[PDB]
DNA sequence: ATCGGATGTATATATCTGACACGTGCCTGGAGACTAGGGAGTAATCCCCTTGGCGGTTAAAACGCGGGGGACAGCGCGTACGTGCGTTTAAGCGGTGCTAGAGCTGTCTACGACCAATTGAGCGGCCTCGGCACCGGGATTCTCGAT
DNA sequence: ATCGAGAATCCCGGTGCCGAGGCCGCTCAATTGGTCGTAGACAGCTCTAGCACCGCTTAAACGCACGTACGCGCTGTCCCCCGCGTTTTAACCGCCAAGGGGATTACTCCCTAGTCTCCAGGCACGTGTCAGATATATACATCCGAT
């Protein structure tokens, strides 16, 4: 057989860190991996564009952050944008 | 198929007027392979000129153009040594409706004049633009060296 | 073993249950030849990018990726298969 | 940080930083990759896949429920303003529909 | 003096010079016996492009020594 | 009146005319070497040098490539000629 | 003697109980036997993953509550409860799919 | 005694002249100004190439006459003449600017 | 500073895009409806156009910005560059 | 074909292959590109230009003038059913709009 | 001097001159023509990047760019830009 | 404004079944250490173009008035669609059999990446003449009040 | 059905100006030649599931009849856009002047790709059990005719 990667067992840790008791169905399962691929493939894309767009050569942290700015809309924007310089922060010491 | 036909009515045509200095036919029983013989015009540096070619007749004619090639040595700025000729109709401007008289007579007519826009060689190029003399005196012992 | 004239397995009641679903009360007489052919356009128009993407992987099976794939292209994301 | 554990656990992230850098790196979107890229695209995708999650379980448990079906993640995402807009060209398989019914179908008082 | 040469073609031909003569003179007679430009030649003393301006004894060419050709094909 | 048998025939297979079609540039050959040299030519009339591609994009969708007068009249009034095709 | 509802209010409940399930709304074997016929049209000898033919599905019954959700909308702005084919004529030329 | 035209043939006649035309309509430096406040805005002390002032007045003059296209549309299929508010609220949500 | 400045696009200046877009007749009420649809749309292409311009560490908003900003929106512009 | 001339004449092009080759190539799409792709794709666009063009430069005749504008770009474009299908969302700058006057507002 | 700036205006211009012989073009026009080029040449490479990535290819093979453009085209307009890519390919490979 | 049927929907209880949550083997992908070089950060300079200001002139905007055409409400007709019942049709489910085609593995050969010398295609700057913009006069053609 | 006056639009001829097309100098990117590591083309084998058939329920579809309520045409009222004339406001053009920051260049350093080694995190497979679906029997909200 072929292994195929998914994104499972970390959708099912965060389900249980928000609601510890309620679980989730495989229908559903799919449909949260097809979210994130969707997502991931989004924020890359934007990301890329940028970068090409200023005659560069790679994706540092700012280009995924001005990604995610043009594409979430407002609140959501600020709040995932809070959230990835907190975790970079945190991770860089 | 289709195409003997084509061969057989351009062949026809180049039997009942033949075009002037130049002579055309095939070598063997194969209709597709012909050799040629061009003679040098009078108002051209290549006086008493005799020079032969070979012309190749692909399957689908006259959709695709036949391909020529210079089995003698001639001194041009669009020839190559092995024979190659860069001219606009044999490959970027080529139509069915032409025949093999008309490109002879192209290149005759090329033969007349050269064509400095595009050169095949470049050298022999900067030395024609560069004055009339030496490409005069070139194609001399060129062509009476080489055509007799 | 060829098919003829199938889209009338889109019965009258089917796209009656269709509408209700939708937010219709009342429903007119012609709506469902109207409605046929719009289902038919729509389903060409993604079957035939469907048949595009498996026969350029030289396949005679089309997968539900190549579904979803198509759907994607002409701007309709769809989750559940997937991808 | 300490440097000594694994990645994903160093940045406080369940999302894998790895496998994100992989996909950065065979995805074809650049000649080179950050260093700092991948935490931060992890760091959005576990906190919009918290959020839906969360409205998803609210709705399971408002319907009496322990499971999350195809129509509680449906109803999260469309009560909701931004999610509904992120994903207003998304249609998700068993979503069904809000129910909405126009003030002049109704009958009269 | 005849010298062994492995053209592109890989014919050699037999012909009398002398290593003092320069480049450009034998290649005036290769362009008399085979027609070949002296541009168009390249002679390859292993692995080395000799240049017109000098002469065969520079590098030390001698008796029957096996070298090379190449033709500079630039076009057709 | 009636076209000349000689003048009939297609300036490109030398043969008589099956199927003709009349370019914008009123140039008429023989379906198969328009078809050949669409296919291989450069999409262009080969006498005038003039693209068609516009006006076979319009006329191929309808199928109004073939001229069915000129058609007509080649078949009824040279049957023999259709035949021998 | 017998009760008949007045007519309407089962157009009402029919609403309300449609727009609380999820299930799908078209017979499975004609649907598959459409896009069969569609497929074989486009590119003989053809097979078919179920899943696929589910997936079409989804999609066309989704696009298609959409659209009759647009047609509703267009036929009460023209002061009217029922839905006619101008009114989704009128709404496929404004959604710019037939422009 | 004065020559006056009925009311509707001086409209068709304007209809006719700004469909071949292709000036923008809008004053420039009214539409300029707009642009900065808003600019200043979202951030402050900006400055502006003029070919993307230029830009922005296309892309809004085109926008706005689609938008009124639709509008006109809608107001005819809703059996009137004159456009109305609402006729470009529909317009909008069907189009999903809004919903 | 500015201010009350939405009232620059005029009248005259609605019913010439309404004009050019096949309309006969002008309610009295669509000239508030326009500019505030056209207010929502110059904000919307304008918040993505500074976002670009404030990436490139610039001050000045060149026509590349509103082009891409208008691509990504959906709205092509073609003429001013890309 | 004969090799040792210039790449977009072999194939009997226009456009660049060269060009477009090293677009391809350094334009971040795939890790390797065939040397087929570049003809490919200068064909496609140089038969697209052309055809662009040449429905254009006969809205250009057809208006009395002897150079292309961009209103002779946008008549070309939205005239012809396929090509408007292709370019649905672009907007032409300094295009105009079609003239076309709804039938029920017309004067009776 | 200004840095070098590429462009597709000369290739236009020789198209046009090959279409119309005796017609010029505006600068404007020009600009339009080479944004049009752009915009159709980054639709089709990125729909072909895709497809090659789609399955675990890595090479964009003239086959990526026909599927591609028979993918993004209109019906007619896909049939003849695929039968003038495959006649230039033919005509460049021999 | 009710009041009675009568109908459909909502609620409480047993049960049983298949999908979800968890446990285990293992292997492939991720982590750790080291090296080289080019991409990007930073400082400095130039000059392009963006902002600011004045004066004029005049095309466009602001305001007001008379009125006619269009929006909107009210009524009446009848026809098409909703609701219910009996009947015919084929969807749905289970069970079995067959093989075409998806999927994986092993060889190896030819296509594509890398590098260096070289030169001509293409870009920047100049210049000029013709195509288009503009003005002024006249011919042509819709428009409307009055017959 | 029409004739004619007032007004807008199209044609034609002459003058002028600025930008589009061609030319010249030059620099760098495409070309050509050669080498090398590996991607996929092909042959072969396995085995999954897509297709075809058969029988039995019974649920959804179909056709018909009755009635009513809503779509549509018609009329009447009134009020609000429209067309035109007059006055006020600021847009547009040409001009000058200052400097901010975009664009380019040189230098350096440190961040990431590439390689090798090693090991454990996640995937495939298997198993138990309980959450939810289903059947069955009441309780209540709601609708419709009749007072
Ligand atoms: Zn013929
Ligand atoms: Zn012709």
């Amino acid at each position: 057989r072929s292994r195929k990667e998914s994104y499972s067992i970390y959708v099912y840790k965060v389900l249980k860190q928000v609601h510890p008791d309620t679980g989730i169905s495989s229908k559903a399962m799919g449909i949260m991996n097809s979210f994130v691929n969707d997502i991931f493939e989004r924020i890359a894309g934007e990301a890329s564009r940028l970068a090409h767009y200023n005659k560069r050569s790679t994706i540092t942290s700012r280009e995924i952050q001005t990604a995610v700015r043009l594409l979430l809309p407002g609140e959501l924007a600020k709040h995932a944008v809070s959230e990835g310089t907190k975790a970079v922060t945190k991770y860089t010491s | 198929h289709m195409a003997l036909k084509r061969i057989n009515k351009e062949l026809s045509d180049l039997a009942r007027d033949p075009p002037a200095q130049i002579s055309a036919g095939p070598v063997g029983d194969d209709m597709f392979h012909w050799q040629a013989t061009i003679m040098g015009p009078n108002d051209s540096p290549y006086q008493g000129g005799v020079f032969f070619l070979t012309i190749h007749f692909p399957t689908d004619y006259p959709f695709k153009p036949p391909k020529v090639a210079f089995t003698t040595r001639i001194y041009h700025p669009n020839i190559n040594s092995n024979g190659s000729i860069c001219l606009d109709i044999l490959r970027s401007q080529w139509s069915p409706a032409l025949t093999i008289s008309k490109v002879l007579l192209s290149i005759a007519s090329l033969l007349d004049d050269p064509n400095p826009d595009d050169p095949k060689v470049p050298e022999i190029a900067r030395i024609y633009k560069t004055d009339r003399d030496k490409y005069n005196r070139i194609s001399r012992e060129w062509t009476q060296k080489y055509a007799m | 073993k060829v098919l003829r004239d199938n889209i009338q397995g889109i019965t009258k009641p089917a796209i009656r249950r269709l509408a209700r679903r939708g937010g219709v009360k009342r429903i007119s007489g012609l709506i469902y030849e109207e409605t046929r052919g719009v289902l038919k356009v729509f389903l060409e128009n993604v079957i035939r990018d469907a048949v595009t993407y498996t026969e350029h992987a030289k396949r005679k099976t089309v997968t539900a990726m190549d579904v979803v794939y198509a759907l994607k292209r002409q701007g309709r994301t769809l989750y559940g298969f997937g991808g | 940080s300490a440097k000594a554990c694994t990645r994903s656990s160093r940045a406080g992230l369940q999302f894998p930083v790895g496998r994100v850098h992989r996909l950065l790196r065979k995805g074809n979107y650049s000649e080179r990759v950050g260093a700092g890229a991948p935490v931060y695209l992890a760091a959005v995708l576990e906190y919009l896949t918290a959020e839906i999650l969360e409205l998803a379980g609210n709705a399971a448990r408002d319907n009496k429920k322990t499971r999350i079906i195809p129509r509680h993640l449906q109803l999260a995402i469309r009560n909701d303003e931004e999610l509904n807009k992120l994903l207003g060209r998304v249609t998700i398989a068993q979503g069904g529909v809000l129910p909405n019914i126009q003030a002049v179908l109704l009958p009269k008082k | 003096m005849q010298i062994f040469v492995k053209t592109l073609t890989g014919k050699t031909i037999t012909l009398e010079v002398e290593p003092s003569d320069t480049i450009e003179n034998v290649k005036a007679k290769i362009q008399d016996k085979e027609g070949i430009p002296p541009d168009q030649q390249r002679l390859i003393f292993a692995g080395k492009q000799l240049e017109d301006g000098r002469t065969l004894s520079d590098y030390n060419i001698q008796k029957e020594s096996t070298l090379h050709l190449v033709l500079r094909l630039r076009g057709g | 009146a009636i076209p000349s048998l000689s003048e009939c025939q297609c300036g490109i297979c030398m043969e008589i005319l099956v199927e003709p079609v009349t370019l914008p540039c009123n140039h008429t050959l023989c379906k198969p070497c328009f078809q050949s040299t669409v296919e291989k030519a450069s999409l262009c009339c080969p006498f005038c040098r003039r693209r068609v591609s516009s006006w076979t994009r319009y006329h191929t969708r309808r199928n109004s490539l073939v001229n069915v007068e000129l058609w007509t009249i080649i078949q009824k009034h040279y049957p023999r000629e259709c035949k021998l095709r | 003697k017998p009760h008949r509802y007045r007519p309407g209010t089962v157009a009402l409940r029919e609403i309300r109980r449609y727009q609380k399930s999820t299930e799908l709304l078209i017979r499975k074997l004609p649907f598959q036997r459409l896009v069969r016929e569609i497929a074989q049209d486009f590119k003989t000898d053809l097979r078919f993953q179920s899943s696929a033919v589910m997936a079409l599905q989804e999609a066309c019954e989704a696009y298609l509550v959409g659209l009759f959700e647009d047609t509703n909308l267009c036929a009460i702005h023209a002061k009217r409860v029922t839905i006619m084919p101008k009114d989704i004529q009128l709404a496929r030329r404004i959604r710019g799919e037939r422009a």
